[PDB]
RNA sequence: UGGUAUGCGUAGAAGUGUUUGGCGUAAGCCUGCAUGGAGCUGCCAUUGGUACAGAUCUUGGUGGAUAGUAGCAAAUAAUCGAAUGAGAGCCUUGGAGGACUGAAGUGGAGAAGGGUUUCGUGUGAACAGUGGUUGAUCACGAGUUAGUCGGUCCUAAGUUCA
RNA sequence: AACUCUAAGCGGUGGAUCACUCGGCUCAUGGGUCGAUGAAGAACGCAGCAAACUGUGCGUCAUCGUGUGAACUGCAGGACACAUGAACAUCGACAUUUUGAACGCAUAUCGCAGUCCAUGCUG
């Protein structure tokens, strides 16, 4: 039963481990089955076992869709909805650091010519 | 995504019921009585039973619990028993 | 434990409780008092007698408006009542103590009540 | 009523597992509170009412 | 005699289940909520009931998305991997 | 605590050990090393892991019983020991709950991971002396 | 609470019961004895949510009334009696027997309502202002299957609102 | 006698008093971090044994990655996968139900459509 890593999924073509959701579906089934009676060992433990199996393997494929979109859309601009940085609604939409940093063509001759120059005072 | 299929033939049917007036369904009017998905729509049933199980099903007749979950009772072609089916799912 | 007088080199004596029992407070108190420092024998014969109203025990304390019976006039006092299910439970700790007794190896025929207190349990 | 719809069924349902008196073997539990299920639910006693 | 007997006529529901909150407090003839104003895009959080607010407050429930925000902004949502810096390997 | 983070305050100090995350409670679940083992490897303390060979310093035992610790129960903040039980009327012995904390570790496992945190506390005897 | 008696202390603190002995006009104090188990006090200054009998005070507890006085009384209301159990007038129940409501029902169904209350099994304390082995109790399980009945759909009075 | 009165000893009743407290309260200090990328809140189902609290969503008392490095624990199925990992934290990758601003229209209905893609059956 060996509780399955993801390293040992990461390997495996998606036609191996679309496969492999149907094996372990099929044994969660047949402990299911056991669960009824008060299954083989006296209360079940390898029924959550086998569920979390399920999870675990349906992640790991899912993962491979993940970033198979992400490098279809890796050089494609406006890349769908949840690629995007969820990171707050207010972030999002202020103002890229390029045009924050937008000076008016007078303010660059203003700060070209005078600078504020790290001097000194006095005794 | 695409957001894979939620209703799955697994999901459809989480457990037999087991029951001690479900088994003598099973006996005597040749019923196979399972605890469904609230999703399931009685044709979800059929389809589920179909697939896994090989069955031909006649008809299928659906009851809320009060325990909030679903009984299917599914009907099955004269051409396949019951009691031998429940076997080997395992339960008697 | 702690029967609360501890009566003589506690060698010679065989003990009873019984609380939470659901008898009536003053019932148990008046029935009490008539079995005690009286001969056990002639005790539980005296609580037979009760309950086949042969004879009144004597409502000393809590007198009122109980009504009046000619078999307290043994006791001197006009106002007597069976109260029976109050003789019962006193008649099965009674019933203990003697098979305590026997345990003990303490003579039968001597046993003579001592001590008998009640008081009063949680509502 | 009598014939109840299906969200009143569903949470009348969930009402009656509560009304089931806590296993025995969880009240010995190292700083257990938990001596009974205390919120059971007796239909005549506490209703859900309104 | 409308005494006891104004309370024995009393059998006709005029609040059921609230859609926002489960309260039980929406008004079947006004389709309106006492509290919790039931599809008319305000809830109405009264100032004057403080007690109103610190019932329909965060922290009444799990929180779910906005407490992992928080831990987030200290991480200064990073999209990317940390991963390991030295051996390990997995090898039987 | 001389640095502003800082909680010397009674209530906050019991919420810290009482209600401890079980890797905070591992630290606080460790017991000194035996003179023997002190002068081998230069370490004070190490944190209860499971074969762990154990003397009990204090009650009723305070010297031996010469035994391996069942598991590390941190929840309970204790440990018990094999061989090391109390008679209960009903005849079962249950073990004594014996903190880390009246122990002293007379074996220490060895990993490649308890190795290195014995090579840490090597690493940083040296330097306190020399301040 | 600052200071102090290099104060007391699990070898028994504080607390508290106390015909211990004594002090002070008193406010009150100490001590003994018993109980106890984890901390505490005197003095000088320093601050107060600082001392209770009351407020138709508050909150909790408890008496006399009263182990029983009101009562537990409308619809007659049982009763023979077999079975069982710790106990059985009822409630457990047959057989039996007196009657009751008297099909405009104390019946047989449903809505509005109830929400597991239905039912089997176990059956004790609490509950059934009485008992109570039994129950709408308490514990443990099961049970409400529809193309055709309702919801659904439709509109009404009327409503939600662009 | 009994009872009553008065006092004392002992037992009840009852939870005052003391001492403790993972809590409360108030002041100070650092930071700015919800939402149509579908919130807060609600409902619903979920633990081997749970009914709640708490946690979570249909992958349901939790999953990646990462850190630590052997528990959890009431009883246990498990414990193994302690060297690739328990379990807890971190939690940056995913999942994140039915809802609710709530968005096809409704909601004493989990009611009823339309559309695209797709599956089985029949052909």
């Amino acid at each position: 039963m060996v509780k399955v890593k993801c390293s040992e999924l990461r390997i495996k073509d998606k036609k191996e481990l679309t496969k492999q959701l149907d094996e372990l579906k099929n044994e969660l089934l047949s402990l299911r089955v056991a669960k009824v009676t008060g299954g083989a060992p006296s209360k079940l433990s390898k029924i959550r076992v086998v569920r979390k199996a399920i999870a675990r393997v349906y992640i790991v494929m899912h993962q491979k869709q993940k970033e198979n979109l992400r490098k279809v859309f890796k050089n494609k601009k406006y890349k769908p909805l949840d690629l995007r940085k969820k990171k707050t609604r207010a972030i999002r939409k202020a103002l890229s650091p390029r045009d924050a940093n937008r000076k008016t063509l007078k303010e660059i001759r203003k700060r070209s010519v005078f600078p504020q120059r790290k001097f000194a005072v006095k005794a | 995504v695409p957001t894979r299929n939620r209703m799955d033939a697994y999901n459809i049917i989480k457990y037999p019921l087991t029951t001690e007036a479900a088994m003598k369904k099973i006996e005597d009017n040749n019923t196979l009585v399972f605890l469904t998905h609230l999703r399931a729509n009685k044709n979800h049933v059929r389809a589920a039973v179909r697939k896994l199980y090989d069955i031909k099903v006649a008809k299928v007749n659906v009851l809320i619990r009060p325990d909030g979950q679903k009984k299917a009772y599914v009907r099955l072609a004269r051409d396949y028993d019951a009691l031998d089916i429940a076997n080997k799912i395992g339960i008697i | 434990g702690r029967y609360s007088r501890e009566s003589d080199n506690v060698a010679k004596s065989c003990k009873a409780r019984g609380p939470n029992l659901r008898v009536h407070f003053k019932n148990t108190h008046e029935t009490a008092q008539a079995i005690k420092r009286m001969p056990l024998r002639r005790a539980q014969r005296y609580l037979k007698a009760v309950i086949d109203q042969k004879e009144c025990v004597p409502f000393r304390r809590f007198n009122g408006g109980v009504g009046r019976c000619a078999q307290a006039k043994q006791w001197k006092t006009t106002q007597g009542r069976w109260p029976k299910k109050s003789a019962e439970f006193l008649l099965q700790l009674l019933r203990n103590a003697e098979a305590n007794a026997d345990c003990k190896g303490l003579d039968a025929d001597r046993l003579v009540v001592h001590h008998i207190q009640v008081n009063r349990a949680q509502c | 009523a009598a014939h109840k719809s299906f969200r009143i069924k569903q949470k009348l349902a969930k009402k009656l597992k509560q009304n089931r008196s806590v296993p025995q073997w969880v009240r010995l539990r190292t700083g257990n509170t938990i001596r009974y299920n205390a919120k059971r639910r007796h239909w005549r006693r506490t209703k859900l009412k309104l | 005699t409308k005494g006891t007997s104004s309370f024995g006529k009393r059998h006709n529901k005029t609040h059921t289940l609230c859609r926002r909150c489960g309260r039980s407090s929406y008004h079947i003839q006004k389709s309106t909520c006492a509290q919790c104003g039931y599809p008319a895009a305000k809830l109405r959080s009264y100032n004057w009931s403080v007690k109103a607010k610190r019932r329909k407050t965060t922290g009444t429930g799990r929180m779910q998305h906005l407490k992992v925000v928080r831990r987030r902004f200290r991480n200064g949502f990073r999209e990317g991997t940390q991963a390991k810096p030295k051996k390990a390997v997995a090898s039987k | 605590k001389q640095n502003p983070f800082v909680s010397s305050s009674r209530r906050k100090n019991r919420k810290r050990h009482f209600q401890a995350p079980s890797h905070i409670r591992r630290r606080l679940m460790s017991a000194p090393l035996s003179k023997e083992l002190r002068q081998k490897y230069n370490v004070r303390s190490m944190p209860i892991r499971r074969d762990d060979e154990v003397q009990v310093i204090r009650g009723h035992f305070k010297g031996n019983q010469v035994g391996k610790v069942v598991q590390a129960y941190r929840k309970k903040f204790v440990v018990y020991v094999e061989k090391i039980q109390r008679e209960n009327a009903n005849g079962t012995n249950v073990y004594v709950g014996i903190h880390p904390s009246k122990v002293l570790i007379v074996k220490l496992k060895l990993d490649k991971d308890r190795k290195a945190i014995l090579e840490r506390r090597g690493k940083g005897r040296l330097a306190a002396l020399g301040k």
